[PDB]
């Protein structure tokens, strides 16, 4: 039911993970590069984390 | 292999007909997938690439290699022109007389690079051009903001005649969220529809990016704006490996306003792309989508203009 994590935008990938993964525990968390360009298959298991080159999160990350 | 149908859900909505068992059309028009690669050798895809190119090695242009490791690519080519292969017991897909043109310009694992995308949207459009041909690019990717190098790439194809419909994105069911390239003024936005019926029309997914409140209603794209709704949830289709696979995304929606957009082409080869695009539109508003988070009646920022459809 969680689907979006506005919060962790501006936090570390280490945390971003932690916390999706208490909402979501079997979560495949893939770790892009910002700008990276993406399929747009909706792939309920998946959270993508976009970031920049200090491992923050640059995006909301969102499920699919 | 065999499909669960060789018509699947989308097909037969898409077609407005529960009851067929293959598709005809597209003949003469080229569809250009721009994806993680096809496996052209599937029996269902068996001889439609006229094209195969690769976008994501070293060199920038490898030509006779498009290789899907993936099966996005493969998954959406089907959508597009899947034939029911040589012995017609295979999936069907909207436009199975069109051909193909595979580019690679996503790497294995569904990521790629912007520079490469847009070298291969210029690539399409110079093909185009040079060859006389009439080609709508398919693209099933993008990113949340927009990137302006894919932008000035997908306006050069426009300038040069070509069609191009792409993914809404998955970032719903909140407002507002419509990613790029759909969400350009030069792109036919594509918003996934599921297969559950809400206040007697098609439900758009949840997953389903939503364009800008603000300027929907008008009739009108401007850029975030969703033009049309296609089946998008749970969709079978060709794969990497030489069978079928389910799967859901706007990635699914936009291959079948693709292969409808090349059915329709096929039919009246006098038109142009944006004579094509208006013809997708005025469809679209035969069948009004007010179903899911944001949709209602007319022009809506979770399912555009409609749903288009054959009949
Ligand atoms: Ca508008
Ligand atoms: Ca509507
Ligand atoms: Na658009």
């Amino acid at each position: 039911l969680k689907t979006e994590w506005p919060e962790l935008v501006g936090k570390s990938v280490e945390e971003a993970k932690k916390v999706i993964l208490q909402d979501k525990p079997e979560a495949q968390i893939i770790v892009l590069p910002v700008g990276t360009i993406v399929t747009m298959e909706y792939r309920i298991d998946r959270v993508r984390l976009f970031v920049d080159k200090l491992d923050n999160i640059a995006q909301v990350p969102r499920v699919g | 292999a065999v499909p669960s149908t060789q018509t699947p859900w989308g097909i037969k909505s898409i077609y407005n007909d529960q009851s067929i068992t293959k598709t005809t059309g597209g003949s003469g028009i080229k569809v250009a997938v721009l994806d993680t690669g096809v496996y052209t050798s599937h029996l269902d895809l068996a001889g439609s690439a006229e094209q195969c190119k690769d976008f994501t090695q070293s060199n920038p242009l490898v030509d006779g290699s498009c290789t899907d490791r993936q099966g996005h690519g493969t998954h959406v080519a089907g959508t597009v022109l899947a034939h029911g292969g040589s012995n017609g017991q295979g999936v069907y897909g909207v436009a199975p007389q069109a051909k193909l043109w595979a580019y690679k310009v996503l790497g294995d694992n569904g990521s790629g690079y912007s520079d490469d995308i847009a070298a291969a949207i210029r690539h399409v459009a110079d093909e185009a051009s040079r060859t006389g041909s009439k080609v709508v690019i398919n693209m099933s990717l993008g990113s949340s903001a927009k990137d302006s190098l894919i932008a000035s790439a997908v306006d050069y194809a426009y300038g040069k005649g070509v069609l191009i419909v792409a993914a809404a994105g998955n970032s719903g069911s909140g407002s507002n969220t419509i990613g790029f390239p759909g969400g350009l003024v030069n792109a036919v936005a594509v918003a996934a529809l599921e297969n559950v019926q809400q206040n007697g029309t098609y439900r758009v997914a949840d997953f389903s990016s939503r364009g800008n409140p603000a300027t929907a209603g008008d009739y009108i794209i401007q850029e975030r704006d969703i033009e049309v709704s296609a089946p998008g949830a749970s969709v079978e289709s060709t794969w990497y490996t030489g069978g079928y696979n389910t799967i859901s995304g706007t990635s699914m929606a936009t291959p079948h306003v693709a292969g409808l957009a090349a059915k329709i082409w096929s039919a009246n080869t006098s038109l142009s792309h944006s004579q094509l695009r208006t013809e997708l539109q005025n469809r679209a508003k035969v069948y009004d989508i007010k179903g899911g988070i944001g949709a209602g009646t007319g022009d809506d920022y979770a399912s555009g203009f409609g749903y288009p459809r054959v009949k």
